[PDB]
RNA sequence: CUAUGCCGACUAGGGAUCGGGCAAUGUUUCUCGACUUGCUCGGCACCUUACGAGAAAUCAAAGUCUUUGGGUUCC
RNA sequence: GAAUACAUUAGCAUGGAAUAAUAAAAUAGGACGUGUGGUUCUAUUUUGUUGGUUUCUAGGACCGCCGUAAUGAUUAAUAG
RNA sequence: UUGAGCCUGGUCACCGGGGUCGUUAACCUUCUGGCAA
């Protein structure tokens, strides 16, 4: 109703981006700071992902440049999205373009910027998937058999509303990259730093 | 090096077997492609020098070995000295050592050569007791 | 800090003039707020500059160091006898 | 000894160690917020501040730069975050 | 100045093994060290090792299970052909069945036996047994 | 070691240390092995059932025999509250 | 080890594992840039200003918020000094020692210290010439070292 | 002269000692200093031991070298 | 039957990109391109065989823009 | 430019090798043949 459906996306999937756009417009219908923050809002695509249980998650590819608004918007909109997305988890990830490593045959003078490196975008993806509880520790264990499992130590603060989301975070990460990621929170006893 | 008048010698400098008449305005300029993939520079295509000892617009031909080196001494007219750096293997210690040898080559006015200026040269018959190579490609340090 | 520092802050963003004729012109105009005098200055010139700055209500500082050292601190290859700062800019020399 | 959990050191052991010799090196300082004893404004000051911090309101010297942590003289309450 | 972190890692490992300690800490970390540790772990000389990932070159904690007599680096990294593998095995390895020589061949970092199967030489990195 | 026939041929297979996993030599007189029996409720240890640990002479000379024995007993469940991995 | 001393001091600063501004520090990434530009307009040292934002303003490591270094920010904004900070400071120290030496003619220890500073300034100048941060012709001058510092 | 080149990494127990820093509802002094205790970094060193080295005297380096290769000058 | 190998020091060539080396676009002085406008040349061609200008044409090169896109700076080493 | 999922014909359940499928872009690119949105 009253446009603002196709303008919020680029391409047309079957239903995902269409319902995301309509839910966006319905939420943006609220006035004051809600519409003010949601006026420069854009989304690109969404993909389904499955976890070990029956819960379903949807991971959407936000455009990179406008993450400044999301840094203060997705903190509060997450619960509204969770309840309005038919009991499905919502993941905010950034779609980044990678460049192939220059082989000897393939001479490229365009250079690979460090920000577009696969390792860099993988670290950016891991930071963005668990947006709160900024990363404080990271370990990479390799057993005798050779399997590599990476443990991500999160921040003790803001542990709530994410302690049931890290399982979906690990499932999404293993789906799009393939690393065996396990998220874990520390137990800071007493006081101090 | 520096673009001066082409008639700077006691004789008259002209391209052999190149003729001027009246029915055709003056004459033509002759050039040849040295082959092996090296392209004739546009300055050589549209220039004024003679340089009988030049791979282009001349009579010497490029054949034999193609080498690459760095300019070490460009203090001679139309001729420069290049340095080739390579590692010599000493089997006894199973190690290498630095070895260098200076090579003299002739340079066309179409190329501006200074210190550095990695130059690729090709064998073009002896010129004067040391020069058997002519510069065909230049890798400039400024561009 | 130091006067040499403060002169270093004022040369990037500030209005200063060099020499004896120019500092007399700035003092006569009245826009000169600060004058600096080298140690090895002619005493008659020092007295005249002090009289001019007293009339123009400008500050006078006869700081340690010869004209060579003053010019070196001023950022110049030559000798400077007297500075006239009409606008410090972003510093707190005044 | 001969069996030490290097991956997970003791919390007490990490405290009784140099800031660099820990498993993961990190700062030991903290930024605290200070209110003037007779005003209502806030100011963020560093533990090891090198320069004297001047309050924009009616206040005395906020801190004194010592060799290590900055001395606190006035009667102010600081919060660490 | 640190000239080769692989030498420091192997020297720390062999020192800890001589001392009898069951764990060792290596700083800093590199892909060559990780590849070398993978080779000996695959051959069974090294237990699990975890890479601590700070905002630096990184650190490694390795669980040592004994059964290592000596692990060392061969510096400078001489280029090793297919026929030079036998000479290196005779010079360094205790025998023709015990010990491993690690070569960084064209196909990657692997043992001398695997490189010989690959029919490709390279540069000698080190040895362990 | 085994030959082509697959039969183990050697004088003997030396015992490996239970702490650092090192071979005990034939003249390693400093190395000792201790045995601790299994006890049921109200004492009265069961005869014939016991667990043994071998500590090499190098460890005993270095002074790590006590800690290694404490670790081994804790892993096997015969001792509690005396050895902590976290340190 | 020390470049020109027998000391082995390891005193430094341990940057935090986090790369984000604090929760309360709503530095908004542009007021800090304006503050840096104002602090550079007077002509203070990039290290000195960074100290001022760390202590007085309470700003964390400026990179974590602005996304760029102090040197990079002022270079982008145009307030780039003609010489690097370490280069300028070493020339200042060298000039001061030479001015002390021309007065005190019997200070062999100060002459030795001057020689060490001259070695250090030349090595730094050679590195900067190679890296291209300076014009290729940057031959350091002993007589015009006063020109180079100022 | 330490009859013992320089840089880098690892390697055991203790107590004194100089400089700096951190903590003490510990003592003391007309806002800080003196004393004491604990931790850490950087130095001068000392006692025990020898896994280890050496021909031995001895050595925390002269150790990590027949299980011989981190880099580099002098002889 | 009168084999086969030794060959590579140095040179030519094929395949690989682990290890170790120089540059990639910082005053953007960058991939920008059935591209918004133009210049300048060659005729690889036809206009009647030869010689000359125009330029539809096939092509090399060059002049102010045009946002195609996420436009560009590795952590900052218990190195300095 | 790394992880994971593949198959494949092959001798000692392994190994060598060939590669997309795509996550993450699929042989960077130059010229050509047909196909031409
Ligand atoms: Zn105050």
């Amino acid at each position: 109703a009253l446009n603002k459906i196709v303008k919020r996306s680029s391409s047309q999937p079957t239903e995902t981006d269409l319902l995301v756009a309509q839910c966006l417009y319905d939420l943006e219908s609220s006035s004051k700071d809600m519409a003010k923050e949601l006026r420069p809002l854009q989304i690109t695509s969404a993909r389904e992902v499955e976890v070990g249980g029956g819960k379903k998650a949807i991971v959407v590819f936000v455009p990179q440049p406008l993450l400044k608004a999301f840094h203060k918007c997705q903190a509060r909109l997450t619960r509204e999205l969770e309840k309005k997305f038919a009991d499905r988890h919502v993941i905010f990830i950034a779609q980044r373009r990678i460049l192939p490593k220059p082989g000897r045959k393939s001479r490229v003078t365009q250079k690979r910027p460090r920000s577009r490196t696969l390792t860099a975008v993988h670290n950016a993806i891991l930071e963005d998937i668990v947006f709160p509880t900024e990363i404080i520790g990271k370990r990479t264990r390799q057993a005798t058999d050779g399997r590599k499992t990476i443990k991500v130590f999160l921040d003790n603060r803001d542990a709530n509303t994410v302690d049931y989301k890290l399982g979906s975070f690990s499932s999404v990460y293993h789906k799009l990259t393939g690393k065996n990621v396990t998220f874990e929170f520390p137990v800071a006893t007493g006081e101090g730093l | 090096a520096t673009e001066l008048v082409v008639q700077s010698e006691r004789a008259f400098q002209k391209q052999p077997h190149i003729f001027q008449n009246a029915k055709k305005g003056a004459g033509r300029r002759w050039y040849k492609d040295v082959g092996l993939g090296f392209k004739t520079p546009a300055e050589a295509i549209y220039g004024e020098y003679v340089d009988k000892k030049c791979p282009f617009v001349g009579q010497v031909s490029i054949r034999g070995r193609i080498l690459t080196g760095t300019v070490v001494s460009t203090k001679m007219h139309r001729t420069i000295i290049i340095r080739r750096e390579y590692l010599h293997f000493i089997p006894k210690y199973n190690r290498y050592e630095k070895r260098h040898k200076n090579l003299a080559a002739h340079v066309s006015p179409a190329f501006r050569i200074n210190e550095g200026d990695v130059v690729t040269v090709g064998q073009c018959r002896p010129l004067s007791k040391t020069v058997r190579f002519n510069v065909l490609r230049v890798v400039k340090h400024t561009e | 800090d130091t006067i040499n520092a403060k002169l270093a802050l004022t040369m990037k963003s500030g209005k200063y003039v060099l020499g004896y004729k120019s500092t007399l012109k700035t003092l006569r105009s009245g826009k000169a707020k600060l004058i600096l005098i080298a140690g090895n200055c002619p005493p008659l010139r020092k007295s005249e500059l002090e009289y001019y700055a007293m009339l123009s209500k400008a500050n006078v500082h006869h700081y340690a160091g010869t004209n060579i050292d003053l010019g070196t601190a001023c950022g110049k290859l030559f000798r400077v006898g007297v500075l006239a700062i009409t606008d410090a800019g972003d510093s707190d020399i005044l | 000894v001969l069996a030490v959990d290097l991956l997970n050191p003791s919390h007490e052991s990490e405290m009784r160690k140099h800031k660099l010799k820990q498993l993961v090196q990190g700062p030991r300082s903290f930024f605290m917020d200070v209110k003037c004893p007779g005003c209502f404004n806030i100011t963020t000051v560093f533990s090891h501040a090198q320069t004297v911090v001047i309050c924009g309101s009616c206040a005395s010297v906020l801190c004194q730069p010592t060799g290590g942590k900055a001395r606190l003289m006035e009667g102010c309450s600081f919060r660490r975050k | 100045v640190r000239q080769s972190v692989l030498a420091d890692c192997l020297n720390n490992i062999v020192n800890a093994e001589r001392r009898g300690r069951r764990q060792v800490l290596i700083r800093p970390s590199s892909k060559v060290i990780v590849k070398f540790l993978t080779v000996m772990q695959k051959h069974g000389y090294i237990d699990e090792f975890t890479e601590i990932d700070d905002h630096r070159s990184g650190k490694i904690v390795i669980q040592l299970n004994g059964r290592i007599n000596k692990c060392g680096v061969i510096s400078p990294r001489f280029n090793v052909k297919l026929k030079d593998i036998e000479k290196w095995v005779n010079q360094l390895l205790p025998s023709r069945q015990v010990g491993v020589i690690v070569l960084t061949t064209s196909r990657g970092i692997m043992s001398h036996n695997e490189a010989r199967a690959k029919d490709a030489g390279g540069k000698i990195l080190g040895f362990f047994y | 070691m085994e030959n082509e026939a697959g039969q183990l041929v050697d004088l003997y297979v030396p015992r490996k240390c239970s702490a650092t996993n090192r071979i005990i030599q034939a003249k390693d007189h400093a190395s000792v092995q201790i045995n601790v029996c299994a006890v049921d409720a109200e004492g009265r240890q069961i005869p014939g059932e016991k667990t043994t640990y071998a500590i090499s002479g190098f460890v005993r000379s270095k002074g790590e025999s006590d800690d290694c024995i404490n670790r081994l007993t804790t892993q096997d469940g015969l001792l509690e509250g005396v050895w902590s991995y976290q340190r | 080890g020390r470049m020109h001393s027998k000391g082995k001091g390891i005193a430094s600063s341990a940057l935090p594992y986090v790369r984000s501004p604090p929760a309360w520090c709503k530095a908004d990434a542009d007021s800090v840039v304006e503050q840096i530009l104002k602090f550079s307009k007077k002509g203070m040292s990039p290290s000195q200003i960074g100290v001022t934002l760390r202590d007085s303003h309470g700003i964390p490591q400026v990179r974590f918020i602005t996304g760029q270094k102090i040197m990079r920010i002022l270079k982008a904004n145009g307030l780039a000094p003609e010489l690097p900070e370490d280069l300028y400071n070493l020339i200042k120290k060298a000039v001061s020692v030479r001015k002390h030496l021309e007065r005190n003619r019997k200070d062999k220890d100060s002459k030795f210290r001057l020689i060490l500073i001259e070695s250090r300034i030349h090595r730094l100048a050679r590195y900067y010439r190679k890296v291209g941060a300076l014009p290729p012709t940057w031959k350091y001058e002993s007589a015009t070292a006063s020109a180079l510092v100022a």
